């Protein structure tokens, strides 16, 4: 058998006790990432579907909570990121703003205003 | 990620990520000899039968068999590198597999040290003059400060000459390929 | 703990656990779980075994405890399992108290060789007229009932077993032949109404039942047919004679497909394993007729198969034809018209037990085959004499249920109908007739039954006589 | 006993017990949840590990919430007090009319009774409808297959069952909903609200709903036939009476089974189903019997994929069925109700030796005259109704007046009909149909026979029409 | 050597040697069991340990049994002393006679004939069969191969085949039956023991026997047909003669090895069936070959899987042959028999310059024909034959016609059906083709055809119709 965070660096991390100066709990540092599927180690305290946040300015969302690892699936291209980035949690399930200030204006799947008309207006979010 | 030294002889398996984890967290520091003369200690230690029937057991919980691996390795004295990949072994339980690492670390530590294994292969014995005279070249063979490991081997499967093996380099005098070659000749 | 004849369950799920430990333990050995369980050890590995529990694997859990029996996956077998029905391990079910026998046979013992077997010369009667005259089944034979939903094939099965009263009451030890029903994911409800049915007809004394219900692990419904088949062979090799009816063999090749694919094993042809085919000739080439020099004895098989819509041409039906000798195909569209047995005479046939037909039933019935066939293919003069005489043979071929027929008065049945004696009574009323019929010679003339039963033929006095009491009987109806 | 989720992939959870592993199928309730959820183990990975099917939404857990062990597989409140209270897979109410107060609890992993436990007699149920007792009778403690399912009287067929056994038996019934429409689920609650036979204020309910909805996780749907199905054998063993047991529907049951066995991670079988499905569906099946004590008639509704009676979900649901109804557009139409087609309805005890003759031949013959109108019917549509002879147009006049006395009126719809609801005997049935055969009332009006209860009824209103 | 059993899956066994390993195919014995097993190598897997297949049951086999290394693969007798005999796997006789008795053994694993060694000679053999001579005549010294699925006449062509061609046969003859019925090899044991074939106390056997009935292990299956083939082999290559090889059943080899193939951790290909399909059935069938040295005249009886041509196993075979013969299940419902299908069968001989020209053009036009009447069929089973013009008509009558008359009599069936067995020599055969072709037959029943010999029987036929 085998697992995903065997890899000789975290192997290596854990012989000369440098697991302690990382904070394994709310960031995580990506093991693989392809196809838009990124392998993340650490995150000890997220939750399944929990929005995490990559170093480089993008999203992911994180499905398979495994042993070794967590499986987070990207929230655009998969270019940006790098094995060793630094994954941080956001901690809150994904969730949408709602109101009648989204009346009359094309949003994406996330709330984000596309069609440039100015901010969106959102007094109050749902999950 | 931390940029990890490669080993001279890569290994691979779940030994070889194992042991090149070792070797990277020794070479830096620099304990390699301290921490593969504790591999060798603990290669006997574990070995013992107490111990084996005791860590070949997956019904004992893997908290009682690390307890029972720190209480070892703190009664020996150990460097806390090999005491951390005892017990890193040991949570990930992969100790059924452990010898296979200090074997590969063997492997990983015999090339650091500059060695090229070698086998010489013939129909009988050799009188030591002519193996003399074979260290000789082959040494000459090897580059500058690399040691060579001689095993001589007697396979009478082979008709007579020599067979010889320096690393991956190959060289077959034995009468038995010649005679092979002749043969396959006459029938073409 | 002794980690050579006792193991610890590493892993249960799936109905297939991994034990560790073991050391000593043979392939295909028994082995007992602490619970209660027990279990076969099918892959000995290099670091486990994994072993198939015979049971609910709930009741199994990590870390439980393995010991090995020590020997190979056995059954009980003996006369001391007639009258009871019992489990696929030989464990009674019928609450009427502990089995109580002395010879244990192994199930995966190896069918007899080449020289062992001999032809078959027997007959097995099953009283059945549209089976004992057109399609005969001998003893050893494999005789495959392959039909639909519903179309009457447990039926032909009970008959048959209903039916060997007449010899397993006599003295002749010679034509005593003891029944075996194997029931495979078959609804429990229908094997206890089924043990009603025969303990009814007196039929019990003489029948083991080897039950694998639909609520069965699938290894209990894999390994019925070769506990079944063991407590056959043991009469078999003992000199007697048995009959398994194995019902249905396609269930077990549910079961097994279950088996393989939570194995993880490469699912072929309708996602059924490579060994299917494996899987049930392994298991029919053990109904044998051993010749005089191995006791003689011999022990039909009579599988049934359960076909989707009436395709015969499907895997497993494919498989079993290509096992059996012969075939009784039931056909529903005759079922729900009217015709039962619902036997199709004209894809249902009988290679071997041909020969073994009994004389007097064989010259009545090959000209009764020779008119159905000529029947068969105009369906003016000629033509509506064929026509009518077809049908009266097939109004005749109707039978009830549960009521088998003795050779004789099936051989006086058909002989009144081939002969033309019905030419002219209207087609609706033969079996007002031969219902009647039978009745007559059944009081009366019990001496010309008697005689043609012992002479094993229609002699011509017998013919003589007989024609008197069909044309006299046909005269006043 | 306390363990730690250590993974979670999708609604499968893998807990670690370092303690004591809980056996496979037990039930783990988590801890730190807003609701309860439940997580039913059904594997034991090694290393203390368990893999468990989560019964609810799996989103916002955490490797190494705290897992406690129940001890003992899901345990449903049994008992009375069920009659009228909806209730989901894990025994909770739904129908927020506070808490199932019960004395007794039951697991819903139990085995089928054993081969003494059962009745080795065949039996007749009598629903009090003319069709159903007639062609195809109801056997007691059998599975009936109920086909249609759209529009054409199956709610209200359902209603009138539950009211002829409840009034004539005495005993209840409980309404397992397998992957239920929430919307149809609310629509049936109030549907039997309406009719009667659940009642909010007296506590006289003749039903006990367990609805597993349609948006529960595969665990959930997978299960709730169990549930329904020891919420029916309470009454069955502790109470002693015949129960009815109306699962709506079974393909759902399997095809939550098959989405739950892929899950796991396990090779599909034939046509992409669980390689278990024999087994899934023959350990539920098995478990609707006639013990020696009482007895349990179940009656699935259907559906066929693709049309395809041999793909096989079907395949294996007809090994188990005992019976089979057919309501069909067709005869809804005429106005005819039940709209139960009699003609391609089947039922395994219409056998003389467990009906009767007398039964089995009023049978037949029914069944022989609809058959032979219906190949009239052709005759008249194309050669016109002179074509017939003398010995036709008095078939084709019975059959027709057989087709009305096989409608009745419902106790359970008389905002539909205007009439009262009748519970015609099996004696009275059969009766009607000897004496409607052998041509004694030849001289009626056919519309003398439609919507009424005996025979007599229909005498009864030929004097109220004609005079 | 001496190795250790350390894995015992199913029919797969794994021995670890430390001393030397043995090479590929080499045969080991597994000391410890009361008869002999032998396990066949097949891979080497590293760390010295090899992967072997057993050619018996492994039941009864511990972890850690002791393996002994033998040296040489599976030798088996060969010689004159193997006729008359019965043979296994292993080459233990079975006819419990005593021990073959020869001085030269032969490994079962040689290599097929290089290139040039390959014979080009092509003569015709006729076998008294109509369909089969007519249409796809067979060849001496060629690869011969019967198609057709479960029971629809492949053992009774086979064993007419036998008869015939077998009586007439100066040379010997080997039978090895791989995969079939063990009553049926029974019963061809006592026909040649009765018909002279076999002397048990004499040395005038012609034929040898070798048997890997059903019963066996998927690895005995698997290694029979090469057991066959070096009886075969011998009595070309070293008696230098003329031999016959049936075999029967062949599809029985490939697929025992899909049932090992799975157990050696190979992936699956097509339908399950072992990724090395192709090469293995390509060795076996380039040893079957006509070599310079002698001929083999191989029939090989080949199963085609729930009757699909398509399938991996029939559809590879079909490329090692000269003659097939595709029996077929439709013509076999007629009544037809054999069940030749006259368009799928085909021959390499079926060439004017080797069969003739009246030979030839009679084959052709019957095949287009058929052909035509094939064209027809749809619109004849819908619109019904009268929107037929009249050559279509003629056409369809004529092809009929030909169609009954291509069904013959087989002795071998005498016992079936009770009609008497006839042969049809080739010139009678075209001769009769030729006159139902040009139409001299229009004025008989096509059913005066069904089943006769030349075609002045089915003339005589027709005039005893007309009475
Ligand atoms: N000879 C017969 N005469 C009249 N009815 C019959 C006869 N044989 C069978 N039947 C009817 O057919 C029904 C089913 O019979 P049976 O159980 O033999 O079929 P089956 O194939 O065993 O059914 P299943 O496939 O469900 O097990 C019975 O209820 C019986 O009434
Ligand atoms: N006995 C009856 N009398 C009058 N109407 C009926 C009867 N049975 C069914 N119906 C009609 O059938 C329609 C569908 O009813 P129901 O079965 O409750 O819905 P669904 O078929 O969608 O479950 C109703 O509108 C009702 O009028
Ligand atoms: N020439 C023939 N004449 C009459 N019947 C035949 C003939 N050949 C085959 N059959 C029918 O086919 C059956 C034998 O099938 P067989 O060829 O032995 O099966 P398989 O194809 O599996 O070898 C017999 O029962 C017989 O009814
Ligand atoms: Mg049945
Ligand atoms: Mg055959």
């Amino acid at each position: 058998k085998t697992g995903t965070a065997e890899v000789s660096s975290i192997l290596e991390e854990r012989i000369l006790g440098a697991d302690t100066s990382v904070d394994l709990e709310e960031t995580g540092r990506v093991l693989s990432i392809g196809d838009g599927i990124a392998r993340v180690h650490g995150l000890r305290n997220v939750q399944a579907e929990e929005m995490v946040e990559f170093s480089s300015g993008l999203k992911g969302m994180s499905l398979n909570l495994e042993p070794d690892n967590v499986g987070v699936v990207v929230f655009g291209n998969d270019k940006l990121i790098k094995e060793g980035d630094i994954v941080k949690r956001t901690g809150a399930i994904v969730d949408v703003p709602v109101g009648e200030e989204l009346l009359g204006r094309v949003v994406d799947a996330l709330g984000n205003a596309i069609d440039g008309k100015g901010p969106i207006g959102s007094k109050a979010r749902r999950r | 990620f931390a940029k990890l030294v490669r080993p001279p002889v890569q290994i691979y398996g779940i030994e070889g990520r194992y042991a090149t984890a070792l070797y990277s967290a020794a070479s830096k520091q620099n304990k390699l000899e301290q921490v593969e003369k504790e591999l060798l200690r603990v290669g006997q230690i574990l070995k013992e039968p107490k111990m084996a029937a005791s860590l070949l057991n997956p019904y004992v919980k893997r908290s009682v068999k690390v307890k029972s691996l720190s209480d070892m390795t703190a009664k020996e004295k150990f460097s806390p590198l090999t005491s951390n990949l005892i017990n890193l072994l040991a949570e990930n339980g992969r100790l059924t597999n452990t010898p296979a690492v200090i074997s590969a670390f063997s492997t990983m530590m015999s090339v650091h040290r500059g060695e090229v294994p070698c086998t010489v292969t013939t129909a009988s014995a050799l009188d030591e003059a002519t193996l003399t005279e074979l260290k000789t070249v082959l040494k000459s063979f090897l580059s500058k400060g690399q040691v060579l490991k001689l095993e001589v081997k007697i396979d009478p499967s082979i008709m007579g000459g020599m067979i010889v093996r320096i690393g991956e380099k190959y060289v077959d005098m034995s009468a038995k390929t010649k005679i092979q070659k002749l043969s396959r000749a006459m029938r073409e | 703990v002794d980690l050579e004849e006792t193991g610890r369950v590493l892993s249960i799920g799936d109905g297939i656990a991994r034990v560790h430990g073991l050391r000593n333990v043979q392939a295909e050995e028994m082995v007992e779980f602490s619970s209660g369980l027990k279990g076969m050890s099918l892959n000995l590995e290099p670091d486990n075994v994994g072993v198939v529990v015979f049971g609910n694997d709930k009741l199994i859990k990590e870390g439980d405890i393995v010991k090995r029996t020590g020997a190979i996956v056995d059954v009980p077998v003996g006369e001391e399992l007639l009258g009871r029905v019992v489990d696929a391990l030989g464990n009674a079910i019928d609450g009427k108290g502990p089995i109580g026998s002395k010879a244990r046979r192994r199930v995966g013992l190896k069918a007899p060789g080449i020289i062992p077997r001999i032809s078959v010369r027997e007959p097995m009667q099953t009283g059945i007229k549209a089976v004992d005259s057109l399609v005969p089944i001998g003893r050893g034979q494999r005789e495959l009932i392959i039909g639909d939903r519903q179309t009457g094939k447990t039926s032909i099965a009970i008959d048959t077993i209903i039916n060997q009263k007449r010899f397993n009451d006599g003295t002749d030890e010679k034509k005593k032949l003891y029944c075996i029903y194997v029931a495979i994911g078959q609804k429990r409800s229908t094997v206890a109404q089924l043990v009603k049915r025969l303990t009814d007809a007196d039929a019990m004394k003489y029948t083991i039942v080897v039950s694998a219900t639909a609520s069965d692990a699938a290894p209990l419904q894999y390994l019925a047919p070769y506990s079944g088949c063991s407590m056959g062979e043991y009469f078999r090799d003992n000199g007697k004679h048995a009959l398994i009816i194995y019902d249905d063999l396609s269930k077990q090749a549910v079961a097994y497909r279950q088996m393989s694919l939570l194995l993880r094993r490469p699912p072929g042809r309708e996602a059924y394993p490579g060994d299917v085919f494996y899987l049930h000739s392994r298991l029919l080439e053990r109904a044998a007729k051993m010749n005089d020099a191995f006791g003689g004895g011999s022990l039909t098989a009579l599988p049934v198969i359960e076909t989707q819509a009436g395709d015969v041409s499907a895997y497993i039906p494919t498989n079993v034809i290509s096992i059996t000798d012969g075939q009784i195909f039931l056909e529903t569209e005759l079922f729900y018209k009217g015709i039962r047995p619902a036997i199709n005479v004209g894809l249902s046939v009988s290679r071997v037990g041909s020969a073994a037909q009994t004389r007097a039933m064989k010259q009545v019935a090959g000209t009764m085959k020779l008119e159905l066939a000529q029947y068969r293919e105009v369906a003016d003069a000629a033509t509506q004499q064929l026509l009518s005489r077809g049908v009266r043979l097939t109004e005749l071929l109707k039978q009830g249920q549960y009521s088998p027929m003795a050779i004789e008065e099936q051989v006086a049945v058909i002989y009144a109908g081939v002969r033309g004696y019905l030419d002219k009574l209207e087609p609706s009323k033969i079996t007002k007739f031969e219902n009647a019929f039978l009745s007559h010679v059944i009081s009366q003339h019990q001496a010309l039954l008697g005689k043609i039963r012992t002479d094993g033929k229609i002699s011509e006095e017998s013919d003589a006589k007989l024609k008197e009491i069909v044309t006299n009987f046909l005269a006043g109806f | 006993t306390t363990g730690r989720i250590v993974a979670v992939i999708g609604a499968v959870v893998d807990v670690q017990f370092d303690e004591g592993l809980p056996p496979i199928l037990n039930a783990l309730e988590v801890q730190g949840r807003e609701t309860r959820l439940v997580l039913e183990v059904a594997q034991h990975l090694g290393e203390s590990t368990v893999r468990t099917i989560a019964m609810d939404g799996t989103e916002g857990l955490v490797r190494g919430q705290k897992v406690l062990d129940s001890g003992a597989p899901i345990r449903i409140p049994v008992g009375p007090e069920t009659l009228g209270r909806i209730m989901n897979v894990i025994g909770e109410p739904i129908d927020e009319r506070g808490p199932i107060k019960t004395k007794q609890f039951a697991a819903i992993h139990a085995e089928a009774p054993e081969f003494v436990e059962m009745s080795v007699e065949q039996e007749i149920l009598v629903t009090g409808i003319k069709v159903v007792d007639l062609l195809a009778p109801y056997a007691k403690g059998g599975k009936i297959g109920l086909f249609g399912g759209a529009g054409v009287g199956k709610t209200v067929l359902i209603m009138e069952l539950i009211n002829n056994v409840a009034k004539a038996h005495g005993g209840y019934s409980v309404f397992a909903g397998v992957g239920e429409r929430t919307r149809e689920g609310n629509d049936l609650y109030h549907e039997m609200i309406e009719s009667g036979v659940i009642n909010l204020k007296d506590a006289t309910s003749k039903v006990a709903l367990v609805y597993g909805q349609m948006n529960e996780p595969p665990g959930a749907r997978a299960r709730v036939a169990l549930t329904g199905l020891t919420v029916a054998e309470y009454f069955r063993d502790q109470e002693g009476q015949d129960v009815l047991l109306f699962i709506d529907n079974i393909f759902r049951f399997t095809q939550a089974g098959s989405e739950v066995s892929a899950l796991l991670g396990r090779i599909p079988s034939a046509v992409g189903y669980q390689p278990t499905l024999a087994t899934d569906m023959g350990t539920m099946q098995e478990r609707i019997t006639t013990t020696k004590k009482g007895s349990i008639t179940s009656v699935q509704a259907i559906y066929v994929p693709a049309d395809d009676l041999t793909d096989p979900a079907p395949a294996t649901t007809f090994a188990h069925l005992d019976a089979t109804t057919v309501l069909s557009r067709a005869i809804a139409e005429l106005g005819i109700y039940p709209a139960v087609d009699p003609l391609d309805s089947t039922s395994r005890i219409m056998d003389p030796n467990i009906v009767g003759s007398e039964h089995y031949d009023v049978a037949r013959g029914v069944q022989k005259i609809l058959q032979d109108y219906k190949s009239l019917q052709d005759i008249i549509a194309i050669l016109g109704m002179d074509e017939l002879s003398e010995e036709d147009k008095l078939t084709v006049s019975r059959a027709r007046k057989i087709q009305r006395f096989l409608s009745q009126p419902f106790q359970v719809a008389e905002v539909f009909t205007g009439h009262l609801g009748k519970l015609v005997p099996l004696k009275e049935t059969i009766k009607g149909f000897q004496q409607i055969l052998a041509g004694e009332y030849d001289h009626l009006p056919e519309q003398a026979f439609y919507m009424v209860g005996p025979i007599e009824e229909a005498v009864a209103k030929a004097d109220k029409l004609a005079e």
